[PDB]
């Protein structure tokens, strides 16, 4: 959609590629299957760590 | 088709590549196809071809499949202490070698002319005569090429250095009378401008200032297009970058003010101009634009080479893309 290659457009620009721009974590989690990983509150807490700008 | 590029008769992201959607490596093809609208209608055929500092050789390869020429000297800055392990490359335009023309030259099969192109790299095994700057490169290029032995000589030389006057003079012995320079001047520092266009001056004649429509829109790129002058009583090329000199530190340029602000005027409004197509073509996505000028690609032997680069499939759905990683993170 337009919306999303106007914001990596913008991303790109600076010299960076965001990961956070194409999925968000929530559709991660919704549009993978349910695992063991991705279960606990420390390992989704960790997952958005690494999911963010880090 | 972009035909904004104007003739002149005498720290920002690469946004510009977008409008670049075919070939391997390089593409400096894409700033020659604006050359070729004005050089065409001469004669450049008949002689040899010098290319300095080629590198990837595109450019050559557009030229050379609708300018053939009898005998092209591929020079590029290259050592073999860069070669993979147990392998002796010589330096080889990756492009170029896919291209049409050796495609049509390793198989036999004649050029346009009727003259199979004999391609003959400057290369004997040495890196400074690969570097244009020593003068040791001078001297064998002029060797090799024989003087007064070709038509056309196509130096992109990045931005006097002593490598440039060293391609200058390069040409000025090497060009047949009537020959063709095509230079990868910069209009930014005005006056090594000044200075280039005096030194080139006293020897050429028909001194035309282009500005490809497909250079970037910040570079103040220009392509010189200038002609041997035929019978040249030139003393030498000394006295001409010492005169130079003199004009450059003693008196105003030679360049008029009304074409400097004619080239300013020009500029404005085909960066803005070439700016917009950019933001045109990334945003609405339109598969066919501008299909002459990838046609001319397509002639010259260049293919789209995102298909090896890029072998992931091509999803009919964004919700699938979005899955597609949802499984690749996750996993």
């Amino acid at each position: 959609p337009t919306q999303t290659r106007l914001t990596l457009r913008q991303s790109i620009e600076l010299g960076e590629f965001r990961l956070r721009d194409v999925i968000t974590p929530m559709e991660i989690l919704k549009l993978s299957p349910n695992r063991k990983y991705l279960k606990s509150a420390l390992n989704q807490s960790t997952f958005n760590h690494l999911m963010g700008e880090t | 088709l972009t035909e904004f590029d104007f003739i002149l008769n005498l720290p920002q992201p690469p946004l510009h590549h977008v409008l670049r959607p075919l070939g391997l490596s390089s593409t400096s093809w894409y700033k020659t196809i604006s050359v070729l609208n004005y050089i065409s209608h001469m004669k450049i055929s008949d002689g040899a071809h010098l290319y300095l500092a080629e590198g990837s050789g595109a450019s050559m390869s557009l030229i050379e499949t609708f300018l053939p020429g009898e005998t092209i000297w591929y020079n590029s800055l290259f050592n073999s202490g860069e070669n993979p392990p147990q392998r002796n490359f010589a330096p080889l335009p990756t492009q170029f070698i896919e291209s049409v023309p050796y495609r049509l030259i390793q198989a036999g099969i004649a050029a346009g002319n009727g003259i199979v192109q004999s391609f003959y790299p400057l290369w004997n095994g040495n890196s400074d005569i690969t570097d244009l700057s020593t003068k040791t490169s001078v001297e064998y290029i002029i060797h090799k090429v024989g003087a007064d032995t070709c038509a056309l000589v196509h130096v992109d030389l990045e931005g006097l250095e002593r490598a440039q006057v060293h391609a200058l003079l390069i040409t000025v012995t090497v060009l047949k009378p009537g020959g063709l320079l095509i230079l990868k001047a910069s209009w930014e520092p005005f006056n090594r401008f000044s200075f280039l266009l005096t030194v080139l001056w006293q020897f050429f004649s028909t001194i035309r200032i282009l500005r490809s429509s497909y250079s970037d829109p910040n570079n103040h790129e220009v392509y010189i297009i200038a002609t041997l002058a035929v019978d040249p009583t030139t003393s030498s090329f000394t006295t001409a970058l010492n005169r130079a000199r003199t004009l450059n530190e003693q008196g105003f340029s030679l360049i008029p003010p009304e074409l400097v602000s004619e080239y300013w005027r020009k500029r404005v409004e085909q960066g803005q101009i070439i700016q917009d197509c950019i933001d045109k073509v990334i945003s609405e996505c339109v598969r066919d634009q501008y299909l002459a000028d990838n046609n001319i690609i397509l002639q010259a032997g260049g293919t789209p080479s995102t298909r090896k680069w890029l072998d992931l499939p091509d999803y009919s759905s964004f919700n699938e893309l979005q899955s597609e990683m949802a499984r690749l993170i996750t996993i």
